[PDB]
């Protein structure tokens, strides 16, 4: 039960659930494409991305820090933060 | 801690409004207190009454489980609306509705169980009926007297 | 009663002669054995009361009072003695030779023959607890509580000493055995009238009753330990024991005197433990929990039935032993965050997990779990007065849902949650303490097991 | 917009801490340094050993005394023959057959 | 409303915390996966039917009734996260979060147990001790006249330093001990 | 492998 | 149109329902900057004394000493006797005293008519 | 006669010699909850032979053993009551608290605490014990508030938490509001019959009865959780998932219902005890199963699925059919422990998942858990020859075929619809359809422990019912005769809550979004009961506790 998440496994979990969205092509997707900016996407569908990391993962992001996680690695650094990862 | 920091009297003038809004560590505008009828709050801030259920639970707290802070001025009844007690929480129905429906439920029902114990269900039977004498000494009747007879018939 | 006064006056060369890192061993040693020693009041009989002489005597009344009094002592003495490590000696052996003559005025108040020495002994018993509270009580506030004591000794005491010298002009005599035999009725007039507030006004206020109550979370906040311990212990309970030998003297009065009082109890346990669900001040709750248990003790005395006198003799024993316990542990979360705040150090079972064992266990006699003898206390008043009133029951309920509420909000708050940040200095727990909460809890477990020996002259 | 360079400088730095001492909460292969230190004993010890002391318990101080374990008495029907007379119980009346 | 760096809640952070609650409830309306995707987009070109408009106040009053079209279909106990606040999990090992200079208070036979992890802390400790004067006397050239405007600290500016008050955020309990 | 050290109060007194 | 969320005294109204919170204007970016500093200035004298390694002991905090000291000591000294306090001080205070009199005392007096007339079932009535 | 007695103390001391070891430690265990689940296995192998030589004869005792104290005509001794429903519920206890250990050993492995569980778990069952074997008021009143004070301390295990320090206290409150009833009618007995024990309470037979039947009655509600001081036990599932099984579903709740089928004699004489008892249970089992209706969490639903199966026991003693009553709570045991322990099972593996609708998928993920979880249901709702078939559906065919409440009848019957409309909700939601839960999967049942616990009460929750029903001897006529619609009448609404809540399952796969109307509103609220007197009883309390109790009297006036 309750297996260990590793930034190995974190990383691609975010950007497997990234490469399963339909606005966000798979070959131009890195672990530093911001969202806004170089995904060309809304903050609507920012907020979506960590709805569905919230789907993703069993846990709740507050909207505190929702509102700034605009790349992958910000995602998998937070989760690093929340879950405590290489230990 | 020393005098100039505990409270006092109530304020009368506007300097003592300020002297106590800066020693209550509030602004002036939010400072209230409770009002001079001698009921003995002295010049302690009105709160408006929020339960600690009802703040920020992401937000960073210096005390997490009161959701309260260091050097905020606690509510009076700050040991009553604790996440254990009292809560004032929104619900997603109103207040009046939530009363309404449950004593209108809750008088109904009994209304219904007392017109349901003014007309019995039963059973389209005679009594059940018992030999020797309705069984006179099985249920206590005293061995020296004797009883009616209560004799049953073939049907 | 002279092989237990003068071991306990000998105490007092053995703390004056004692070496300096001595003084607390040999205290504590000597007055363990004069608490064994204690024990050979038991030697009491179905007819007769245990009769000394012209001086002492003890019936089964007394005799548990004597054994908690002088088993008070070395648990005071294990109490007092952290915070009094910085003291001066001579003042530290002023404050061991004030315990002392404190359990000397005790262990000859609850034995008084005759009732003017009850009433000197128990007027007695306030000095040194007097200069114990005022002298070692770390911070002294007291401007409205010097009106009270001059209340107490106007409405108090002192009609007590005129009543007791008209008793011994009328009578003859103050000796309880004797007035067993020469009691005349107490008729109704208006000098009867006088003469029960007169016999009764003063134990009413060593209780306390409600409305009376209001020095009592006043001197036991400011008190050290040891003072709170024998406030709590013993000094209420002074009051029980001088209404159970006055009301010999107030029939039948006393059966439409008592309805007043009676009211003020039945009502009081109602408030006074609903105000134990708002205190901020630990030490302060347990003083209006102790007012809301010597309400019942009130009431079982007033309405004067065997039943209502075994409950109460029952439950002074048990709430002494419980509420001492509760003082103690109010004590030993006071010694380490500096503040009687009960809201300030919380989530103690994660850092405490022995003692959160005992707050547990105390909560649990707090709010009469069976088979305590808290229990049997508040059990056997709660079915003498369903004898007296068939209404009174609710009374009695709701109080015992409240008796409940703030006995494990106060295990909830100071033990459970989540623990405070900013407090480093929680160290564990010392020998010493958890010590005195096994001095004070297993003889309250274990007189469950033989609960005869507390229920009185009338069991 | 997202973090400031000053909020992602500085949760990177405390993610270095953090990971470090996380990292550094770990075990070694000799922790914890501890100090120097009959099939069926179950039945035996908790139910054999209790099954004396309790039959000891109730036969010789609990059944000496009167009233202590009152047994009732057991159903007695006709046909019956009682052990401690010898009687026989006679039969019920002949039945009245109904099939 | 109440946050930790802003004092108040933007147009644009209402709009997306309004958007993020609401598809939250509708997903506790709407329990089916296929079903709340369906809605999820029909919710979703209702929100951006009314992204592009320029007007503040009618944009205001468009989000104080969108609130009222929340609260009139708010479900009465939606899906909270069982470690979200309202949870069934929540806070459940707080009971077992142990600060750490708890650690300082063991009797030196069990403090020998684990010879290599009290060896390291030490170091962690004396860390901290020479970290500490250093981030308070960065935080005192920092800090503006009358306090700091906002509950952010500055990050570790030196190398070599530490970021200041970074003790209790780095030694802080594990969420599963 | 990857023991993780449980921080407790002191249970020796 | 839609059914108006009704507030009450254990019933807050939300956050988000309330218009003062849509407020747009300049004092009230004063008032939330000022209560922002206030509240920033607070924590930051609380985490400098916290995260102090030389001090082992309580962070005290004097706001609640002062809500202590308003809930104990405050309470005589800013007492006024008037209509108020009379009224409410004899209303609760010898109010429930003179009605569970009242009852206790018509209760007995039932009971002991009953009893000196030979009509209260005492019969296996001799534990009391 | 020297084996009864002797193996019925035995069965006590054995209980008890765990907590003596877990008293008396220096080491650390090996593996002390395998000493405990081993101990209460033995328990139970000792208390069968009392139960077999019972069942043989109906040879039932006291055993008075210890003198304790003698109140002037009051001797209170220990005194241990061996009748009819000590010999049925003490196997049953047992074999339940066996599968809940061997349960607990694979649930709270994690639990650094597990040995402090695995004490308080025995001494709730020490105290369960006393409770139901006491022969007077008083140790009865022991282990009354003994189970009551170790629901407080397993509600609040987790103690950091907030809402489960509250939902303890809660539990307290409710309890001892029933404490209140239980002290009026110890005190009823004890002054105008002199006795706090059973026997002389029932040779007396007193016929001005119904002041100490109403205390007993509000006993019952404060621990049974009927209407009024109901939503302890719903929020006690607060509390981990072997506590919800164990004391909350199955063993401590039906003490309430324990303490009225233990005074059936004054019951059988006083039919307003009998009319008050119809009314109480026919409110609280509609109310709670008409919650459960409209509910998410899992051990929430299966709360209200054992506070209905309460409801149902004080109907059927309303009806002056205690036996029945004790039956049902022999069958009951089986089934909701195992449904709880099943449920339970999903929540472990979904990662501490426990809202129905973030499951799903699970009829071939976990196929043992979705078979007992189906056979628990099927036994809840009375599918024929399963164990809730021989109690519930005979309840039925008593309580239309008797001078009855007919509102009370109809509400037993709505509530008999909604038991199989909230049991296929919980197959519909958890088992059935495609997955909800999040992506990683770890998911796992393949522990001996879990497979085994769930077996034994899988064979319980089929057999036991038969077993118990064909080896308990007659104390009531069963009514047997009863036309076709009347026979009928319990199989068909339970048929047709089925029905009617399959056509409610499949509208949810629809692509409509509808406006919650004001039903659902009410009973996803839990009838406005949790959210207003939990807010204003105490609110009007500690005000009054302050303002006028503090502050006004006693710091000014006074
Ligand atoms: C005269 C000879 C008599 C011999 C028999 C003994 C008679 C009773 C004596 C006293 C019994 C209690 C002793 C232990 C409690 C105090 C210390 C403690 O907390 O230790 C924890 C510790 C175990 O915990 P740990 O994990 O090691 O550390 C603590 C944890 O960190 C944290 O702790 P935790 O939270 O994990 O666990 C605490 C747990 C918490 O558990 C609870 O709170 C649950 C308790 C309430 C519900 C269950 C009980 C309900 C009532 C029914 C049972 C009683 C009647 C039974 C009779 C039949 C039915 C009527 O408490 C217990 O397990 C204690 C078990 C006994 C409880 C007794 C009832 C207490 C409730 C309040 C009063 C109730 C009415 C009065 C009862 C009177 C009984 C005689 O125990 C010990 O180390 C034992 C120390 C030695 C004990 C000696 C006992 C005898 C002392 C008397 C000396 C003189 C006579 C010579 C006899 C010598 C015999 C060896
Ligand atoms: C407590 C509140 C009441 C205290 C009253 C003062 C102490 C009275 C002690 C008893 C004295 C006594 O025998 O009273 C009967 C005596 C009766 O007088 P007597 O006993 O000398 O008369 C001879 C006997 N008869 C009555 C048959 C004629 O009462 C008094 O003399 C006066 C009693 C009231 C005292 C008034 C002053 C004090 C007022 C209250 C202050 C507090
Ligand atoms: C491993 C442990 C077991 C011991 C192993 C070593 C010894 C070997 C076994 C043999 C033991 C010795 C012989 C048998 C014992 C002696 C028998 C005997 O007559 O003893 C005298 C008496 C018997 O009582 P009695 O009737 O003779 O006298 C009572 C005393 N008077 C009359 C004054 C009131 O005492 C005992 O037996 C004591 C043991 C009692 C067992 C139960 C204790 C429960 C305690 C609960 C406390 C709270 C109660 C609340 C509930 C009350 C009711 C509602
Ligand atoms: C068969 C006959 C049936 C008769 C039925 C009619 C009689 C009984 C009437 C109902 C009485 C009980 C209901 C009212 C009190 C309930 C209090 C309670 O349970 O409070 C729970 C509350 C927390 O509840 P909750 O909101 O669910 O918390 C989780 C998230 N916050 O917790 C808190 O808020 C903490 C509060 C602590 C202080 C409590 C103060 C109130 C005390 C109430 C005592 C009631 C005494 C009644 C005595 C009756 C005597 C006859
Ligand atoms: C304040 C602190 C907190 C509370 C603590 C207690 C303080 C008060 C203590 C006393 C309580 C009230 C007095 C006791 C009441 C007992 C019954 C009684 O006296 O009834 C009122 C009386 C009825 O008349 P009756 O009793 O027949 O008088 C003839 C007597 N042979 O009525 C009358 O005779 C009319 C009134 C006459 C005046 C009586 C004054 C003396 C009593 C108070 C002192
Ligand atoms: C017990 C006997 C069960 C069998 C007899 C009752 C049959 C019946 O009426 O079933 C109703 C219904 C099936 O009919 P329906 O779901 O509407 O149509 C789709 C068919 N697969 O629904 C079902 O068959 C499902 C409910 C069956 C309940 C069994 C437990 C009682």
């Amino acid at each position: 039960d309750a297996p260990p998440l590793t930034l190995e496994g974190i990383k691609d979990r975010v950007l497997y659930v990234l490469k399963l969205y339909d606005k966000i092509d798979p070959e131009k997707l890195s672990v530093n494409s911001h969202f806004m900016k170089d995904l060309g996407l809304d903050s609507l569908d920012q907020v979506e991305i960590i709805m569905a990391m919230e789907d993703e993962f069993g846990f709740e992001i507050p909207d505190i820090d929702a509102e700034k996680l605009m790349c992958p690695q910000e995602i998998v650094d937070y989760i690093a933060d929340k879950k405590d990862v290489y230990e | 801690i020393t005098k100039d920091m505990l409270p006092g009297p109530y304020p009368k003038t506007p300097e003592e409004r300020a002297a106590a809004a800066k020693k209550y560590n509030m602004r002036v505008e939010d400072y209230e207190p409770y009002p001079d009828d001698g009921m003995g709050y002295g010049d302690y801030p009105k709160l408006p009454d929020r339960s600690q259920q009802e703040r920020d639970p992401w937000y960073d707290w210096d005390h997490p489980d009161l959701r309260l802070n260091w050097g905020e001025p606690m509510h009076w009844d700050l040991d009553m609306y604790i996440r254990n007690r009292v809560d004032t929480s929104p619900t997603p129905v109103n207040w009046n509705l939530m009363c309404k429906h449950l004593f209108g439920f809750v008088a109904f029902m009994l209304f219904m169980f007392w017109v349901g114990e003014t007309y019995p269900t039963y059973q389209p039977v005679g009594p059940k009926q018992y030999p020797y004498n309705n069984l006179y000494l099985e249920r206590g009747g005293d061995p020296n007297k004797e009883p009616e007879p209560v004799v049953h018939y073939e049907i | 009663m002279l092989k237990y006064i003068i071991p306990t006056m000998m105490l007092m060369p053995l703390t004056w002669l004692s070496k300096n890192s001595m003084i607390w061993i040999n205290t504590t040693l000597h007055s363990l054995l004069i608490s064994l020693t204690s024990l050979l009041l038991l030697n009491q009989f179905g007819d007769n009361s245990l009769n000394f002489s012209l001086t002492f005597f003890s019936d089964s009344l007394s005799t548990p009072l004597l054994i908690l009094t002088m088993w008070l002592l070395p648990l005071m003495l294990m109490a007092s003695q952290h915070h009094l490590s910085k003291e001066n000696l001579a003042r530290k052996k002023l404050f061991i030779s004030m315990l002392i003559l404190l359990q000397l005025f005790l262990i000859m108040t609850f034995t008084a023959t005759e009732l003017i020495f009850f009433y000197i002994m128990f007027e007695a018993t306030l000095v040194p607890t007097l200069i114990i509270i005022t002298r070692w009580g770390n911070q002294t506030e007291r401007l409205n509580a010097g009106l009270y004591f001059l209340f107490y000794t106007l409405a108090g005491s002192l009609p007590l000493l005129v009543a007791l010298i008209y008793i011994q002009n009328t009578m003859g005599s103050l000796n309880f055995l004797i007035l067993q035999y020469w009691v005349q009725p107490m008729p109704n007039s208006w000098s009867n009238t006088f003469m029960w507030l007169a016999c009764m006004m003063a134990f009413m206020v060593k209780m306390p009753l409600y409305g009376l109550h209001l020095w009592l979370p006043k001197a036991h906040v400011e008190a050290p330990i040891a003072g709170s311990m024998v406030l709590a212990a013993i000094l209420l309970k002074l009051g029980g024991y001088g209404m159970m030998r006055i009301t010999l003297l107030l029939n039948p009065i006393t059966d439409f005197m008592a309805y007043p009082f009676i009211m003020l109890s039945l009502w009081g346990m109602i408030m006074t433990s609903s105000i134990c669900l708002r205190q901020t001040d630990l030490k302060s709750l347990i003083a209006y929990s102790s007012v809301s248990h010597m309400a019942l003790v009130i009431v079982a005395i007033l309405i004067q039935t065997p039943w209502s006198y075994m409950g109460a003799t029952a439950l002074m024993i048990a709430h002494g032993l419980t509420s001492s316990m509760l003082f103690c542990l109010a004590n030993s979360n006071y010694e380490r965050v500096h503040s009687r705040t009960m809201i300030l150090a919380r989530g103690l079972q994660t850092l405490l997990p022995l003692m959160a064992a005992w707050w547990l266990l105390a909560s649990l006699t707090n709010l009469a779990l069976p088979p305590s003898i808290n229990l049997i206390g508040e059990l056997f008043v709660v079915m003498s007065t369903f004898s007296w009133s068939n209404i009174t029951i609710i009374l009695m309920g709701l109080n015992m849902v409240i008796t409940a509420l703030y006995s494990l909000y106060m295990l909830i708050t100071t033990q459970r949650g989540k623990h405070t940040h900013h407090i480093n200095n929680i160290l564990p727990s010392f020998t010493r303490e958890n010590a005195l909460m096994s001095l004070h809890m297993l003889p309250l477990l274990l007189l469950s097991l033989n609960p005869k020996i507390i229920l009185g002259p009338l069991y | 917009s997202g973090y400031t360079p000053d909020e992602k400088l500085r949760l990177q730095q405390l993610r270095e801490l953090r990971r470090r001492w996380l990292k550094d909460q770990e075990l070694s292969p000799r922790e914890p340094v501890l100090p120097p230190r009959r099939h069926s004993i179950f039945a035996f010890t908790h139910v054999l050993i209790p099954v004396w002391i309790i039959h000891y318990y109730l036969k010789y101080h609990v059944t000496t005394k009167p009233y202590t374990i009152v047994e009732k008495k057991p159903r007695i029907f006709p046909g019956d023959t009682i052990l401690e007379t010898g009687e026989v119980i006679p039969p019920m009346k002949e039945f009245p057959d109904q099939h | 409303a109440f946050l930790p760096s802003a004092a108040y809640l933007t147009h644009q952070q209402k709009v997306l915390q309004l958007y993020k609650r609401a598809l939250r409830h509708l997903e506790s309306r709407c329990v089916h996966r296929d079903k709340y995707r369906y809605f999820a987009c029909l919710l979703r070109a209702r929100f951006d039917e009314h992204k592009n408009e320029k007007d503040m106040v009618k944009a205001t009053q468009l989000l104080r009734e969108a609130e009222k079209e929340f609260w009139h279909g708010q479900h009465p106990q939606p899906y909270i996260f069982p470690e979200s606040p309202g949870g069934t999990s929540y806070e459940r090992y707080e009971c077992y979060k142990v600060p750490e200079w708890c650690l300082d208070d063991w009797h030196p036979s069990e403090k020998a147990m684990y010879p290599d992890y009290f060896a390291k802390r030490e170091q962690w400790k004396k860390l901290r001790r020479e970290s500490w004067e250093r981030e308070v006397k960065q935080l005192q050239e920092e800090t503006p006249v009358g306090g700091p405007r906002t509950e952010a600290l500055p990050p570790a500016r030196k190398q070599g330093d530490l970021p200041p008050l970074w003790w209790h955020i780095v030694t802080r309990p594990r969420e599963r001990p | 492998g990857k023991r993780l050290f449980i921080i407790k109060p002191s249970g020796f007194y | 149109s839609f059914p108006k969320y009704e507030p009450s005294r254990l019933a807050s109204l939300p956050t988000t329902l309330d218009p003062a919170e849509y407020d747009i204007s300049s004092e009230t970016r004063k008032a939330q900057a000022e209560r922002l500093a206030i509240r920033s200035r607070l924590k930051r004298e609380y985490q400098l004394q916290y995260n102090d390694p030389s001090r082992r002991g309580v962070v005290e905090d004097p706001a609640l000493i002062r809500w202590t000291c308003a809930r104990s000591a405050n309470v005589y000294p800013n007492f006024r006797p008037n209509t108020k306090t009379s009224l409410l001080g004899a209303l609760f205070g010898i109010g429930p005293l003179i009605f569970w009199y009242y009852v206790f005392k018509t209760d007995r007096d039932r009971k002991e008519k009953l009893i000196q007339e030979g009509k209260l079932d005492r019969t296996f009535n001799i534990s009391y | 006669m020297n084996l009864f007695s002797s193996l019925t103390l035995v069965t006590l001391i054995l209980l008890t010699m765990p907590i003596a070891a877990i008293n008396f430690n220096t080491h650390k265990f090996t593996n002390y909850p395998l000493y405990v689940k081993t101990t209460i296995s033995c328990a139970f192998i000792t208390s069968m032979i009392p139960t077999m030589m019972f069942i043989h004869t109906g040879q039932e005792m006291i055993i008075s053993n210890w003198h304790w104290l003698t109140i002037q005509t009051l001797k209170l001794s220990l005194s241990f009551k061996m009748d009819f429903f000590s010999m049925m519920f003490v196997p049953v206890a047992l074999f339940v608290t066996w599968s809940i250990m061997e349960f607990s050993m694979w649930y709270m492995h994690s639990d650094p605490n597990i040995n402090q569980f695995f004490k308080y778990l025995l001494l709730f069952l020490i105290t369960m014990l006393i409770l139901v074997t006491a022969n007077n008021l008083f140790q009865l009143f022991i282990g009354w508030e003994g189970v009551g004070i170790m629901s407080f301390l397993l509600i609040g295990w987790w103690y950091g938490r907030t809402d489960a320090n509250t939902a303890a206290l809660q539990a307290i409150l409710y309890n001892r509001i029933g404490d209140i009833g239980f002290i009026l009618a110890m005190a009823w007995f004890l002054i105008n019959l002199n006795t706090w024990d059973l026997q002389q309470i029932f040779m007396l037979n007193p016929n001005d009865s119904n002041l100490p039947l109403m205390g007993l009655i509000l006993a019952a509600t404060g621990k049974s959780a009927q209407f009024g001081l109901h939503p302890w036990l719903p929020s006690a599932m607060e509390g981990p998932t072997p506590v919800s099984a164990l004391l909350h579903s199955s063993t401590m709740v039906v003490a309430g219902i324990f303490l009225l089928i233990r005074f059936y004699p004054l019951t059988e004489n006083n039919k307003f005890g009998q009319s008050i008892m119809l009314c109480l249970g026919a409110m609280t089992t509609l109310f709670t199963a008409m919650c459960a209706l409209t509910q998410n969490d899992i051990k929430k639903i299966i709360a209200f699925s054992t506070s209905s199966q309460l409801g149902l026991m004080m109907v059927t003693i309303g009806i002056n059919q205690p036996h029945l009553a004790f039956l049902h709570i022999c069958t009951h045991a089986f089934f909701k422990a195992m449904l709880f322990m099943c449920s339970g099972s999903i929540i472990h593996s979904l990662n501490d998942e426990q809202d129905i609708r973030k499951m799903g998928g699970l009829f071939k993920a976990m196929p043992f858990t979705t078979t007992a979880l189906i056979i628990g249901s099927l036994a809840l709702t009375g599918m024929p020859f399963l164990t809730g078939f021989y109690s519930k559906d005979l309840i039925i065919e008593s309580a239309n075929t008797s001078y009855t409440n007919a509102w009370a009848l109809l509400m037993t019957l709505v509530a008999t619809s909604f038991t199989a409309i909230y049991s296929t909700r919980i197959i519909f939601f958890a088992l059935l359809g495609q997955p909800r839960f999040p992506t990683l999967i770890n998911i796992n049942e393949n522990n001996p422990f879990l497979i085994n616990s769930i077996k034994r009460l899988l064979i319980g929750s089929l057999f036991a019912g038969f077993i118990i029903s064909n080896n308990i001897p007659p104390m009531t006529i069963p009514q047997m005769t009863m036309p076709h619609y009347l026979k009928m009448t319990a199989l068909t609404v339970t048929i047709l809550g089925f029905i009617l809540a399959l056509e409610i399952s499949n509208t949810t796969h629809y692509l409509k979004f509808n406006y919650p109307s004001n039903t659902f509103k009410f009973s996803n609220l839990l009838g406005y009961y949790p959210t207003i007197m939990h807010r204003l009883t105490p609110y009007m309390n500690l005000t009054m506790s302050q303002k006028s109790a503090s502050s006004l009297l006693d710091l000014i006036w006074l």
